[PDB]
């Protein structure tokens, strides 16, 4: 699972099942050798030194899985993106969800 | 900024128990939420669980019988005690600093609402095998 | 008309008006129901678990069905909540759990049995007195009467513990009973203003149907949208202590002046008689209520919030073999009411 | 001893329909016939 994405453009990535009650999605990047970083939290709260060009799509939905925007793709950028989801209708996730490895096509 | 400093020797013996310490530096390791994350080679990341006081401790349930967490504050060490180990052991395991918010869905006096985690600060990680 | 100088007494305990308000709308309610859908081919084994959620209110269960045709079945499964189903084989083997007692019939969807307001009129022959006293007590002589052909319109309005869709007193919180000092008897409380409630089915519910004959439908609860949370009633805070204390002012009129006046939750029994209850939205609620009576008044903006629960199988005459079947609500239930009066013993 | 009564078992129904039960009572001989001409 990836996503290719030339510079500038903007990645499409999605991560877990649907939705069935309030989530919280947390949305990690990780380059390879590196330990994941947090990009995300609590769906669309991004810590400080995390660039507006990343969004996540709301937790008020249900049927729907976690979404992940991010524009204007710069090469730096190149991970694996991968999300560690609460909800409210479902047990405790001890694991990642698959995430989507983005490529640049730089 | 905090330094999470993960460590071990790299490999434990099948049917052994497995011992990793992360050293903490820039915060004290007692006021903070730990917490242990391995990654197999080609997976994604999975928690081992969390530790920080008064009983507020948790684990992945697939390793709740063989893993132990504790943090030493005289020494600023998060330990990672896991046993029984074996080939599908074989992880990066990282040390990370959690942090804990919450999310209301409901009435909160009938208690619906729950405690999320995210981890902010991350170590490098430690590349440990399962070999004879 | 006003009849100047006409006093007459009046016992409100006496009146044949609430008799017959009482045995028409029973009459009626059953007259409805004959009509509907039976579910007496309901009562089966269901094998049963919860519904899923993170960690039960609710259960879900499955069962071998009928079809349209006599020889054919069908695997459904539905969600119900836990108060009509009862654990058999001490998934686990569950059965409704009025199937040893009574036939269970679905309400009509289509038909309602919202409160309207009727006026009772008299036949000819016959005349209604009225009282114009506004401090009378439903009792004795009563010094300023009037006459009418009709009453005003009345909401026949079915709850328990709480009055709240009534009349208001006048000028005063007027408190009445058959005695007062006979604790065998029942107080009750007329408030001057009203009390605001809020309350809630706070999921978003789909439904489906089944057919299980010749244009035979089951209407079943099919699944919740989004989270799941407990129905519940939102009391204001202040306003209910306000009223509280008007109506503590009230009772010492026959207790004493000085007398300390305690409201305590009810005694236990079934929740038709622990709780209080309403019809509204087409659910039946059972709220806890003790959250409103837990306070010690002695002489010299926020809300109360209660839980409450919910039921699809009514006996809701207090008569056994007579069972009405609720049937699933979609979408999200809120209703407001206005707290006219309660009764106290 | 040497028949006015009869002791009569039968496969009746319970309050569900998936369910069976045994159940036998005393019929007096001039409401039962024999069909198979216990018998
Ligand atoms: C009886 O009276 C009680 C008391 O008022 C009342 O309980 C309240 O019910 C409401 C029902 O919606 C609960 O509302 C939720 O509250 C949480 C927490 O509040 C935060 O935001 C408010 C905004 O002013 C702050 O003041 C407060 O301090 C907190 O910061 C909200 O987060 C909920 O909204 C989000 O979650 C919903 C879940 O489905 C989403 O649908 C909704 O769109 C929101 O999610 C989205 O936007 C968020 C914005 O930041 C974002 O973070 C999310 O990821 C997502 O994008 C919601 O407002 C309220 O907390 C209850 N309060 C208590 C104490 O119980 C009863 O309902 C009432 N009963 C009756 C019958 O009236
Ligand atoms: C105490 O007294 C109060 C006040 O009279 C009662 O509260 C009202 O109860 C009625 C009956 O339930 C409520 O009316 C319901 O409104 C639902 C939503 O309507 C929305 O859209 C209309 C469009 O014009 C708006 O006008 C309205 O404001 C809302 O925006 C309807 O869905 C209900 O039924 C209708 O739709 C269903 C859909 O399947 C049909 O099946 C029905 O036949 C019907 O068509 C219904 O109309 C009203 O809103 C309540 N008001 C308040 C303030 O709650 C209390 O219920 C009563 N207390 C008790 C315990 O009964
Ligand atoms: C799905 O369900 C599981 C199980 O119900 C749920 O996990 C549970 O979350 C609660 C917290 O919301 C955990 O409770 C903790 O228990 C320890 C033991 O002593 C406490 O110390 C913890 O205290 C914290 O919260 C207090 C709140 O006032 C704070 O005051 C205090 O400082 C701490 O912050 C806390 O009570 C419970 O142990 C877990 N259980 C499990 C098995 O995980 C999970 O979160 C639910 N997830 C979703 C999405 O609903
Ligand atoms: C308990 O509640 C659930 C719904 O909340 C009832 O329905 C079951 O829902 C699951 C998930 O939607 C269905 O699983 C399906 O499996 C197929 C297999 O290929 C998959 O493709 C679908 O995407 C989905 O995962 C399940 O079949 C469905 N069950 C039925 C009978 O339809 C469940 O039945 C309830 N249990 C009881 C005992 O009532
Ligand atoms: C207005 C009226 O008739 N009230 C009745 C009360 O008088 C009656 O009072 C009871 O009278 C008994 C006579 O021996 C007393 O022993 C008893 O304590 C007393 N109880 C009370 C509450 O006053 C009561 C109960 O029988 O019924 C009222 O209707
Ligand atoms: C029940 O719901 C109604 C409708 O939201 C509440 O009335 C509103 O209360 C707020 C409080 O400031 C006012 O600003 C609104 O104008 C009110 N709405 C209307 C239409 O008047 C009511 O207070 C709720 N009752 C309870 C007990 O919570
Ligand atoms: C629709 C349904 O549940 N049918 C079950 C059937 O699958 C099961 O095999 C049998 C006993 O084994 O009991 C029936 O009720
Ligand atoms: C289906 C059902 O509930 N049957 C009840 C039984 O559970 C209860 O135990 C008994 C008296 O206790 O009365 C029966 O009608
Ligand atoms: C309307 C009214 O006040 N009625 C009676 C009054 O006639 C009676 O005298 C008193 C007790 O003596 O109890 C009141 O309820
Ligand atoms: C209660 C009763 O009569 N049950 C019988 C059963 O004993 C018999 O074995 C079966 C056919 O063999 O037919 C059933 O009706
Ligand atoms: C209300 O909730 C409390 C919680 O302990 C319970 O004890 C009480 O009996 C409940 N009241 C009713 C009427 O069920
Ligand atoms: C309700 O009554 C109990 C009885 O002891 C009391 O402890 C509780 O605090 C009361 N509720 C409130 C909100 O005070
Ligand atoms: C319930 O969810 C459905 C999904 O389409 C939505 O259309 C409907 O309006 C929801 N009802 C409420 C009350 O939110
Ligand atoms: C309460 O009574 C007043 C009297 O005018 C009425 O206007 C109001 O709508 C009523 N509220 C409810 C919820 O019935």
């Amino acid at each position: 699972t990836f996503v290719s994405v030339a510079p500038g453009q903007t990645a499409r990535i999605t991560c877990g099942e649907e939705s069935l009650g309030s989530r919280s999605v947390i949305w990690y990047q990780q380059r390879p050798g590196q330990a994941p970083s947090l990009i995300i939290y609590n769906n669309n709260d991004r810590p400080s030194g995390i660039p507006d060009r990343f969004s996540g799509s709301p937790g008020s939905t249900f049927g729907t899985t976690a979404t992940l925007t991010i524009t204007s793709v710069e090469a730096g950028d190149e991970a694996d993106y991968y999300c560690h989801i609460w909800d409210s209708r479902r047990p405790t996730n001890w694991v990642f969800g698959e995430g989507t490895t983005l490529i640049v096509l730089s | 900024q905090v330094h999470l400093q993960e460590s071990g020797p790299g490999l434990v013996k099948p049917s052994e128990t497995l011992s990793l310490t992360c050293n903490v530096s820039g915060t004290l390791v007692r006021d903070n939420y730990w917490s242990w994350i391995r990654q197999p080679l080609g997976k994604q990341p999975e928690w081992i669980g969390y530790v920080h006081d008064s009983g507020d401790t948790n684990y992945n349930p697939s390793l709740k019988s063989r893993v132990h967490l504790s943090l030493d504050k005289s020494k600023n060490l998060v330990s990672l005690r896991l046993t029984g180990v074996t080939a599908a052991d074989s992880a990066i395991y990282y040390c990370a600093t959690t942090k804990h918010g919450r999310r209301i869905y409901g009435v909160v006096a009938f208690k619906e609402w729950f405690t999320y985690f995210y981890m902010d600060v991350w170590g490098k990680g430690t590349s440990v095998t399962v070999s004879s | 008309i006003h009849l100047e100088n006409v006093t007459e007494e009046f016992n409100m305990w006496k009146n044949n008006m609430v008799e017959q308000m009482h045995t028409d709308i029973i009459s009626l309610w059953d007259q409805s129901l004959k009509p509907c859908v039976k579910l007496t081919p309901l009562c089966v084994t269901l094998q049963c678990t919860n519904v899923t959620n993170n960690i039960g209110e609710l259960k879900n269960c499955s069962f071998n069905m009928t079809t349209e045709l006599r020889d054919k079945k069908q695997k459904v499964y539905s969600l119900f909540y836990r108060l009509d189903v009862v654990q058999i084989n001490e998934n686990k083997e569950y059965r409704l759990i009025n199937c040893n007692t009574s036939a269970i019939t679905q309400a009509c969807p289509k038909v309602s049995f919202e409160p309207i307001p009727i006026h009772y009129c008299a036949p000819a022959g016959f005349a209604i007195l009225k009282c114009k006293d506004k401090k009378f007590n439903g009792t004795g002589p009563c010094p300023s009467v009037s006459t009418v052909q009709c009453t005003h319109g009345i909401k026949p309005v079915v709850s328990t513990q709480l009055l709240l869709n009534g009349s208001l007193a006048e000028e005063e919180v007027m408190i009445r009973s058959e005695n007062i000092t006979n604790n065998a008897k029942n107080i009750l409380v007329q408030f001057n203003t009203p009390v605001q409630i809020n309350c809630t089915r706070p999921n978003n519910n789909t439904r489906k149907s089944i057919r299980i004959g010749p244009g035979q439908w089951f209407y079943a609860t099919g699944d919740i949208i989004g989270d799941i949370r407990q129905a519940h009633c939102n009391v204001s805070k202040a306003t209910w202590n306000e009223t509280l204390g008007k109506v503590v002012k009230q009772l010492r009129k026959h207790f004493g002046n000085n007398t300390i006046i305690r409201f305590a939750n009810s005694s236990g029994g079934d929740l038709e008689v622990t709780t209080h209850s309403f019809n509204c939205g087409g659910e039946f609620f059972y709220c806890n209520t003790s959250g409103l009576f837990n306070s010690t008044w002695i002489s010299n903006n926020d809300s109360i919030t209660l839980p409450c629960r919910i039921k699809q199988i009514i006996n809701m005459w207090q008569r056994i073999g007579q069972a009405m079947y609720a049937p699933p609500i979609q979408g999200v239930i809120r209703c407001v009411s206005n707290i006219t009066g309660l009764i106290l013993t």
